[PDB]
């Protein structure tokens, strides 16, 4: 569902049969081994679908339900770090290129909003993401995506001379 | 060696100080007050009233739309207090699986 | 170089926004009021000088902070409508949002 | 101390402010939605 | 029960099988797809 959101489904099916029996994953993933990481990238995949699936269209529901299985990741695996400096990490190169949208915004702000006070409520990780140096990044994007949008709204309003001196 | 041996008793830790609680009654009527003047702002002083209620056959899947809506509010308002987390979970699967039909035949019957 | 035209004009395009849609009234002046809430909650905070439980401070400020969040996702929404998302899709997702932000911080108060 | 076996925010008298504002939220939402529905654009 | 050298045949015999028709499904789509 990842590759079939990059590219068409032919090529998911590629990236399916792929991990499948790929020898990096077959290690972590062998018959006996109920260490932890088994249920980890099953989530990350899930997580990743639905936050591009909801990053494309803009839609609500699909940021809360990348929000939900951010949480699931949460309450499994200890790498759930990677997840929150990576989709802000994505975001933030999207405003650097000068491709700020409606639904760059309405995607990640309530991913951030959902899955932050979500992934709050497992009590390894308790008020960690709102004072841990590795969440700052989620907070610094979900800081700065406000000056975007307010200043997307006044840079669409006002003439283009007066626009340049603003960025 | 062998006799009698002082005695111990654990000094415990100190608990935090709570608050003032009237202070606390004062913030209280204060959001009270704040939430007021938000309903008092919306009903008729900013006049954006109620132009349009559907009195026709369509009305029963609004009275619908406001048992799912206040529905889930008393739901997780029941699981504020008490309430453990399975009981809940089968009273919103109860009223959510009836009430997602009838909270989009409503949204199917109003095109804005 | 005093920036009086942009607060006025900004103040005659938003202003006109206001009055000739009703339901962007709604919006503003609701994130508004969840704006005073916030400030509210800070100044209590401030006002004393503890956070003792400090579930219930970041309860009833992330439903303020993450419900704005909603309505300006919803805004964005009805102002200029998204291409695959209707405008009555893009108020039940706001619901169901809204209900899961609602469930989460009535967990978090305990 | 298990989860249960907690001091209860209503108990508490610093959690007053917190619980009369989620509660001002929530029914101030029940009537945005009611409101946003009921009004006509 | 299953052997080992049987399981390695049933194992490259899934992965052939599961190759094969990848290949099979991008060739028919890639031809007649507009
Ligand atoms: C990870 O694992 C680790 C290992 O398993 C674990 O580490 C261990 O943790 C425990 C818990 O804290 C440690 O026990 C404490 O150790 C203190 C160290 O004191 C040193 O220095 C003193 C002089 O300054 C020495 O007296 C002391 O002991 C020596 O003498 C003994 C008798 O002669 C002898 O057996 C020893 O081998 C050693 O030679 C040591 O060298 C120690 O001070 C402390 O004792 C107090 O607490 C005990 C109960 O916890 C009482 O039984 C004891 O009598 C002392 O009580 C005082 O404190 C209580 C409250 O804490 C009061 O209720 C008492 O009334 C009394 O209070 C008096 O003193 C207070 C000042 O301290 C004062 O405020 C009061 O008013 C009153 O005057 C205890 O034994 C242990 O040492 C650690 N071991 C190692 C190897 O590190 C670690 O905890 C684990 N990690 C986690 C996260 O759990
Ligand atoms: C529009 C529809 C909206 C519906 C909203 C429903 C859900 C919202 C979505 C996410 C909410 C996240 C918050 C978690 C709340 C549950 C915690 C709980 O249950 O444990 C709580 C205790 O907390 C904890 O120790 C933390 C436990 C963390 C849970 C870890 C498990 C996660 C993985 C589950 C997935 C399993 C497979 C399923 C595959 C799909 C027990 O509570 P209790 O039984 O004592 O109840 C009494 C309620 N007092 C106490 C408030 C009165
Ligand atoms: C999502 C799709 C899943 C795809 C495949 C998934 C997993 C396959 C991976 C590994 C499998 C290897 C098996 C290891 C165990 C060895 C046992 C063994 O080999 O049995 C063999 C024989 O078997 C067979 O003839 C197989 C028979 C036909 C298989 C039919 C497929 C089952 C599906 C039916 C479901 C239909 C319902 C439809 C629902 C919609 C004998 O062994 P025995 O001597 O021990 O029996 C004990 C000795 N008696 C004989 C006396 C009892």
């Amino acid at each position: 569902e990842f590759t079939k959101e990059i590219k068409d489904a032919s090529a998911g099916l590629l990236a399916a049969g792929f991990i499948a029996i790929v020898p990096g994953y077959i290690s972590r993933s062998v018959a006996g081994s109920y260490d932890n990481e088994a249920i980890a990238i099953t989530l990350l995949m899930v997580t990743f679908m639905f936050w591009i699936k909801a990053q494309k269209t803009g839609s609500i529901m699909h940021a809360t339900c990348a929000a939900l299985f951010y949480f699931y990741m949460v309450s499994a695996w200890g790498g759930y770090v990677f997840i929150t400096n990576l989709i802000p990490l994505h975001v933030f190169l999207l405003i650097l290129m000068g491709r700020y949208s409606s639904k760059l915004y309405s995607a990640y702000t309530t991913w951030y909003a959902i899955g932050t006070v979500a992934s709050m409520q497992i009590p390894f990780v308790g008020f960690l993401p709102i004072r841990s140096n590795d969440h700052m990044a989620a907070l610094g994007v979900f800081g700065l995506i406000q000056i975007v949008a307010f200043g997307d709204f006044v840079k669409g309003q006002i003439s283009t001379a007066k626009f340049k001196v603003i960025m | 060696k062998f006799g009698i041996k002082p005695e111990i008793h654990h000094i415990f830790h100190a608990e935090p100080k709570r608050v003032a609680k009237p202070i606390a009654v004062i913030f209280v009527l204060i959001i009270f007050i704040t939430i007021l003047s938000l309903i008092v702002t919306w009903l008729n002083s900013c006049a954006a009233a109620f132009n349009n209620i559907p009195t026709g056959v369509t009305a029963v899947y609004f009275l619908g739309f406001i048992a799912t809506i206040v529905g889930f509010e008393v739901i997780f308002a029941r699981y504020y207090l008490g309430t453990s987390i399975f009981e809940t979970l089968f009273s919103s699967l109860y009223l959510g699986a009836p009430g997602l039909l009838t909270s989009t035949k409503f949204l199917r019957s109003f095109g804005q | 170089t005093d920036f009086q035209e942009t607060f006025k004009t900004s103040k005659r395009a938003y202003f006109a926004q206001i009055e000739k849609y009703p339901k962007l009234k709604l919006i503003d002046t609701f994130c508004f009021f969840l704006v005073l809430l916030g400030v509210i909650q800070c100044t209590f905070i401030i006002l004393i000088r503890d956070n003792f439980p400090f579930n219930a401070f970041l309860a009833g400020f992330i439903i303020c902070v993450g419900q704005f969040v909603l309505l300006m996702s919803l805004r964005l929404q009805l102002c200029n409508s998204f291409p695959g998302i209707s405008k009555n899709r893009a108020f039940a997702e706001f619901i169901v949002a809204s209900l899961i932000l609602h469930f989460v911080c009535l967990h978090f108060i305990n | 101390l298990a989860n249960d076996e907690y001091p209860r925010s209503w108990e508490i008298s610093n959690s007053w402010v917190y619980i009369s504002a989620i509660c001002g939220v929530i029914v101030a939402w029940i009537f945005f939605v009611v409101s946003f529905v009921t009004t006509s654009s | 029960m299953i052997s080992d050298e049987q399981l390695n045949s049933l194992a490259i015999t899934f992965g052939i099988v599961m190759m094969t028709l990848i290949v099979i499904y991008h060739a028919v789509d890639s031809t007649m797809s507009p």
